[PDB]
């Protein structure tokens, strides 16, 4: 349908291959398109070898597209059975257990894109399931989404990312963030002397 | 049609103005000099109703503000307007608005040489003339921002009678004021009074601003000199020619010696003019260690065949 | 920088520390003395690998039990970059006190 | 490289082209350095920045990027190919590019190779559409069918080099050796038809990765890391400005080419203030219809010189016909590329380039002579 | 359990839920003035060479900036221009575009504003199009500095409202190039913070990742071009410290036009260069005889007061005894302000010099510190 | 015309490369 034509204008396409050699020349690839600013998308598996091991920091993820939730095979007898034994012995509901690992590997898809405070990058998630799921987050990753970001389309998506990039490309203040995003020697050693 | 605000920078130094007096062959030449003042101030509310002046004296120990008088005026003993402390110095049956700006000019420079008088004991070695028109153009921008337009022009009432020379520490703001009037479009007209012919940095003032320089020697009939040539409003200055007949050349003088500089060498790093290559080979402003290849290529020879 | 929690002297190799890395050796350091099982996530972003490293480092060599560590990861890829961080951070504890103290850490993977 | 100043002084061909665009710089050649002698490489010794920009106008080139995805038709439908993109698809596809070696020069036109090309599923393969089996492609193009799978086996194999262990997902399936779970599902593996060969939509990801990657490394030409890739450099110090700073002293010397005390200003300011006291006549200042007369002269020829300087300040029209103009400025012209080259190699200070500097001399005196 | 339309009426009445007003204000202006309470002499690049580099593309048609970002680009690159002609006019400015794939000088490297203007004007007419490539652009910048002398700086600038940039070779060897050539490199970009330009400035400008600026609206982009303006610090281990020899031209007077040294047109003004005594026709230029950088007093004059900058005028504490009812410099009566009878006295408008005691207002303060670069308090002080 | 400026210019170039081979 001409989708991946217009796609090639703007970032080079990057897709995960079940060779790893490939894949791994594909993975340097595009880190290589990321750094001189060719720009560059990679598609990948949720469950693979890219979501494991492999960090997306800084300019190597900046938007992390969640196409739907990395559901199994719930038909495969093997997940079945694994439902009706955590269900049989510790008491773990079968839609618990398969949305807990659905998105425990989102969960791990998402936190490859940051390193350091300085980094920056949205995890959006794009299917109609995640809005009842906030609750199963991750703390650090729950306490930021926000209410008004739970059920949202495309374009306003598109806006409040256009306006988050726009926001983070501005040079922070170090007053701002000198005490209680990092500390120092003396402000580690004036918050021992507060806890004691 | 459009009025204009007429900014006056006056320079009063007791050894200036004396050695001028000395030097003619009267005494008391700023009377003259003074009511020729008033008269031009009158002559330029005469021009337009909603124009207005401003004066300001460039004393030795600093400066003062003569017209309008400062807002310590509060209908108090300490009032020291109007008809508080009226001394009878012009006459009663003056036209009221010019009798108030008159009367008021005239008390502030009785006062102001009487605060002189009692500092008289301390001579200073700093001229607070350049100071002086920068807050100028300060209460200029203020009556041009206050009031939505109005124009604006400066006169400065300079001496030199042949006793203080170009001084060096009068480079810098005097080009800070040419920038300044040169935004706000302000024309800066300098008379001098004196034997000393030439005054370069003001000369460059006058030219670079749009402004009209006349040099006078005489401190007789100045009211010719002021409302023949100095009356230019900016209204009608693009269609009027100025007889600033002398032509100054824009040049500066070198740093270590001090003369008007002809092609030359400067510092790449503190960019002030030496005639000459510094001893050295070090700057004498901000002390750069200079390269010695290039300095081999400016005392490189010139070549010609034998 | 060098810091003391409780009587451990912390050789961090950064001259800052995130709260949350603090409060997070906090946690570990009472675990370790407690001893038993623990689950506690610390965000990414934060470093997480050369906190930990210098945690254990300084349990070992400051402890007079002088228990070894073990260290399982999921990938030689995320090893690799827990290799690279413990060379900082034995790099900085080399530069700090003077000297290479008596240290041996390697990864370990298969044959290919 | 070809952009130093030797290189742009000796391509002839490059100034011969700008001779050919430019118009005013060709005339100063035709009338500097052909008619009175001046060398051409004193003429290019002023030019080299006109050289330099006149020769990376054309020098470079454009990014790769994938020029088939660009290609779309639009019955009739038509394609639009400009030369640029016959380029691109050469640069970025050899295989269409050997194809045209061997089948234009020989057999058939452009046109018609281009259209056969479009017409062919070698096409198809290289924009990355899945193969079908029901086009009958172009039979000639489909020749190149086998030598375009050796080109992508030859690219596999050129392009394949080991990774560093940051991002060995190679050594991530092979971290236990022995590993023998419970295999993937149809979901976590590539499809396959009904007997269990591929659909060959995993031959389009690799071909598209591998143009990805060509185009990559097509950037590797003439035209510890981990250690700080692992840096975190959020928790290190902020980066300290070591700009210079200046002390400047205002110490200077006074421009070079009465004393009078205290007592006489308290004197004269008296006088000045009991003046001030007693009376000002304002009718005072009016002249003495003598001095006035005097001032009003030295006033009015002021501005009678200033009307005259001012009244005359795109070139202005002249009294001289357009020929002896024209002739007049192209003489000026050539007096001031004469001066400009004799100043340049009399302030260059050579006793090698003395020769020269004679040559001018007598070239500005016969120019002397030409005035 | 039930369709929107059956809910409730939006309620958008009850919606809006409602001296000390001048605080909430004035700590808003200490908060802003208190990142420019540092101020120090930093020696800066004075004779400067900048590279304008455009952006010409199809991300230039987008609806973001009014009407599209081309030509508000190009309009601000014209008042650009201006000012830092007005401000350094010592300066040789060359302006470039990227369109097409292809970074297309548009004018030569030149003291002239005119033809530069000019230049700008005649590109605001064409239609921006084509995907951008930065490496095309440093490299053209790179040869156009490279008959730059060492006194002169290198800069280029460029405005890159793209996020890729597609080059025909690697970008990294054209930084290594630049940072060995010693050119230093602002970027300016539209949308957001580009990684390779992040590289570009950190790399080129000696670890400093201050040089690389993303606007959030319409005036602050004006900020960014005026902030541009200024000459950057050079730093220490630069030693480029050369002496530049250059002559003082006169204006010539004379009622018959005559030929001038650079055009060769008849110009009846002109200024004679003192070392071979020809004629041009602008000023600051090079005079095209002798190789001669003709001047003016008021050139240099124009870049004295970025070495001489003022310290900021701290304002006085409202509870310590004020000097004067009125300002120092336009005698304005200072506000006595207060807010209420228990409210008290606060944010005193006076704004005390350090070098000289003397009080100034809020207008007085924001005209000597940028408009004027002298402090009158600080001259009528009789040393 | 131009035309015999060019006949003239690449004959005196022709004449140049006579003389430098
Ligand atoms: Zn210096
Ligand atoms: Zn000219
Ligand atoms: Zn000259
Ligand atoms: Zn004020
Ligand atoms: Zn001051």
């Amino acid at each position: 349908m001409g989708i991946l034509d217009e796609v090639w204008k703007h970032k080079l396409i990057l897709v995960e291959t079940p060779d790893a050699q490939e894949t791994s020349l594909a993975l340097e690839t595009y880190r290589k398109a990321c750094s001189n600013g060719r720009g560059a998308i990679l598609l990948s598996v949720a469950r693979g070898k890219v979501s494991e091991g492999i960090d997306f920091d800084h300019q190597y993820g900046r938007t992390v597209l969640m196409i739907g939730i990395p559901f199994q095979y719930t038909e495969s007898r093997i997940l079945k059975a694994r439902l009706e034994f955590m269900r049989e012995n510790y008491r773990i509901r079968e839609n618990d257990f398969l949305s807990f690992d659905a998105m425990r590997h989102a969960a791990q898809c998402l936190g490859r894109v940051l390193r350091g405070k300085d980094d920056y990058g949205v995890m959006v998630l794009a299917d109609r399931r995640f809005s009842r799921k906030r609750s199963q987050l991750p703390k650090w990753i729950a306490q930021g989404l926000s209410d008004a970001d739970l059920n949202l389309s495309t374009d306003m998506a598109i806006s409040n990312t256009k306006q988050f990039l726009r926001t983070m490309a501005q040079p922070t203040d170090p007053k701002d963030q000198e005490g209680v995003s990092v500390w120092s020697y003396e402000d580690l050693i004036k918050h021992q002397n507060s806890r004691k | 049609e459009s009025p204009s605000l007429l900014t006056v920078i006056i320079e009063i130094a007791p050894k200036l103005w004396t050695t001028f007096d000395e030097e003619g062959n009267e005494k008391g030449s700023i009377i003259k000099v003074l009511e020729a003042l008033i008269v031009f101030l009158n002559a330029h509310l005469a021009f337009n109703s909603a124009n207005k002046v401003a004066v300001i004296a460039a004393y030795s120990q600093g400066i003062k503000y003569l017209y309008p008088e400062s807002t310590s005026a509060l209908k108090a003993s300490e009032s020291e307007n109007k008809t508080r402390s009226d001394l009878k110095i012009i006459n009663s049956d003056m036209y009221r608005r010019f009798r108030n700006v008159d009367e008021t000019l005239v008390e502030e420079i009785y006062k102001l040489f009487e605060l002189e008088k009692k500092q008289i004991e301390q001579n200073s070695q700093r001229s607070t003339l350049a100071g002086a028109m920068s807050a100028g153009l300060t209460y200029v921008n203020r009556i041009s921002k206050e009031s939505v337009s109005l124009k604006s022009r400066l006169l400065v009432l300079t001496c030199g009678s042949g006793s203080s020379k170009d001084e060096i520490f009068q480079y810098i703001p005097i080009m800070n004021c040419i920038f300044s009037a040169t935004k706000m479009k302000c024309p800066i007209d300098v008379v001098k009074i004196g034997g000393s012919k030439e005054s370069t940095f003001l000369q460059q003032t006058t030219d670079a601003t749009n402004g009209v320089y006349l040099h006078v020697e005489s401190t007789e009939g100045l009211i010719q000199y002021l409302a023949t040539a100095m009356f230019i409003d900016p209204s009608l200055r693009p269609i009027i020619v100025k007889p600033n007949h002398g032509s100054v050349d824009f040049r500066t003088s070198c740093y270590l010696t001090g003369r008007v500089v002809a092609v030359g060498f400067i510092c790449s790093v503190c960019l002030c003019v030496l005639s000459i290559i510094p001893p050295g080979n070090k700057c004498p402003a901000c002390d750069s260690q200079f390269d010695e290849h290039v300095i081999a290529k400016l005392k490189r020879k010139p070549v010609v065949p034998r | 920088m060098k810091f003391y929690i409780d009587d451990l002297p912390v050789l961090f190799p950064y001259p800052k520390i995130y709260p949350e890395q603090y409060n997070y050796m906090c946690d570990i350091k009472k675990t370790l003395d407690v001893g038993g099982n623990s689950i506690l996530e610390m965000p990414s972003g934060t470093g997480k690998t050369v906190s930990l490293l210098s945690l254990t480092i300084a349990y070992q060599m400051h402890y007079p039990e002088h228990r070894k560590i073990i260290y399982c990861s999921r990938t030689m890829s995320e090893i690799e970059k827990a290799l690279v961080e413990l060379e900082n951070l034995m790099d900085y504890r080399t530069k700090e006190l003077g000297y290479q103290e008596d240290f041996r850490g390697l990864g370990l993977t298969s044959r290919k | 490289d070809s952009l130093s100043k030797e290189k742009l002084l000796t391509n002839l061909k490059l100034q011969q082209s700008l001779l050919k665009g430019n118009k005013v710089l060709m005339k100063v050649f035709q009338e500097t350095v052909i008619n009175a002698g001046l060398p051409p490489s004193e003429f290019w010794s002023t030019r080299i920045p006109l050289l330099r920009a006149f020769a990376l106008s054309t020098s470079q080139k454009v990014g790769p990027y994938n020029v088939l995805s660009t290609i779309k038709p639009v019955n009739k439908v038509n394609v639009n190919l400009s030369r640029e993109k016959i380029l691109n698809i050469f640069e970025n596809y050899p295989i269409v590019k050997k194809a045209y070696t061997d089948n234009v020069p020989k057999n058939f036109k452009e046109p018609e190779f281009w259209a056969r090309f479009f017409s062919s599923k070698l096409f198809r393969k290289l924009r990355g559409e899945k193969i079908m089996q029901n086009d009958r492609g172009d039979v000639i193009i489909d020749r190149y069918l086998t030598l375009d799978q050796e080109f992508d086996r030859k690219d596999d194999d050129m392009l394949l080099h080991p990774v560093k262990k940051i991002i060995d997902l190679d050594g991530n399936i092979q971290d236990d050796p022995v590993v023998r779970g419970n295999r993937p599902d149809f979901t976590m593996q590539p499809g396959v038809d009904i007997n269990g060969n591929s659909d060959g939509t995993v031959d389009i990801l690799k071909g598209m990765n591998r143009l990805s990657e060509k185009m990559i490394m097509a950037l590797k030409n003439e035209y510890n890391d981990e250690r700080n890739e692992l840096k975190i450099d959020d928790l290190n110090e902020s980066y300290k400005t070591n700009y210079a700073i200046i002390h400047l002293k205002r110490n200077a010397h006074e421009k070079t080419t009465l004393k009078v005390s205290n007592q006489q200003m308290l004197q004269q300011l008296s006088l000045v203030m009991d003046n001030l006291i007693n009376k000002l006549d304002l009718n005072q200042v009016v002249p003495n219809n003598e001095v006035s007369n005097k001032i009003n002269k030295r006033v009015i020829t002021a501005i009678k010189i200033n009307a005259k300087q001012a009244k005359h300040n795109l070139e202005v029209k002249s009294t001289l016909p357009i020929d002896l103009l024209e002739s007049c400025r192209m003489l000026h012209t050539t007096c001031c590329e004469f001066l400009k080259h004799f100043y340049i190699h009399f302030q260059s200070g050579e006793q090698k380039q003395a020769s020269t500097v004679k040559k001018l001399y007598n070239h500005l005196k016969d120019c002397i002579e030409k005035l | 359990g039930g369709y929107a339309w059956e809910d409730e009426i939006k309620r958008s009445w009850d919606l809006v839920k409602v001296m000390a007003s001048l605080v909430a204000s004035i700590v808003e202006a200490r908060k802003k003035r208190t990142a420019k309470k540092n101020i120090t002499p930093y020696q800066r690049g004075i004779i400067r060479s900048l590279i304008l580099t455009l952006d010409c593309s199809e991300a230039m048609l987008e609806k973001d900036l009014r009407p599209n970002r081309h030509a508000m680009i190009i309009q601000y690159a014209i008042d650009f221009v201006h000012e830092f002609f007005d401000q350094n006019p010592i300066s040789q400015m060359g302006i470039i575009i990227m369109r097409n794939g292809l970074a297309q000088l548009v004018s030569q490297v030149s003291g002239n504003p005119q033809d530069h203007i000019d230049a700008l004007k005649s590109i605001r007419k064409q239609e921006p199009k084509g995907n951008p490539s930065l490496q095309n652009a440093l490299e053209m910048a790179r040869g156009l500095l490279l008959p730059v002398p060492a006194h002169c700086t290198r800069e280029v600038l460029i405005v890159f409202g793209s996020l890729s940039t597609t080059d025909p070779g690697d970008i990294h060897q054209t930084i290594d190039s630049l940072v060995s050539e010693k050119i230093r490199v602002k970027v300016l970009g539209l949308s957001a913070q580009v990684a390779i330009c992040k590289e570009l400035c950190k790399a080129t400008n000696y670890g400093d990742e201050s040089f690389y600026k993303i606007l959030l609206d319409e005036t602050h982009l004006k900020e960014l071009f005026n902030e541009a303006v200024t000459p950057l610090p050079v730093n220490k281990i630069n030693k480029g410290f050369t002496l530049v020899k250059m002559g003082f031209p006169t204006r010539i007077f004379e009622d018959t036009p005559t030929f001038c040294s650079c055009h060769s047109k008849l110009v009846y003004g002109g200024y004679f260069c003192p070392n071979c005594h020809s004629k041009v026709c602008s000023l600051p230029t090079v005079c095209p005889c002798c190789d001669l950088m003709l001047i003016l007093s008021t050139h240099l004059a124009r870049s004295y007061h970025h070495l001489m900058p003022l310290k900021t005028f701290a304002e006085v504490p409202t509870t310590e005894k004020f000097r004067s009812e009125d300002c120092f410099s336009c005698q304005s009566r200072f506000p006595i302000l207060k807010n209420h009878k228990n409210g008290k006295l606060l944010t005193s408008s006076r704004y005390r010099c350090e070098d000289c005691k003397q009080e100034f207002c809020v207008d007085c303060d924001v005209f000597i510190h940028e408009i004027l670069h002298n402090c009158p308090g600080c001259e009528s002080k009789p040393v | 015309e131009e035309r015999e400026n060019e006949k003239t210019l690449n004959d005196y170039y022709a004449a140049l490369a006579k003389k430098q081979a």
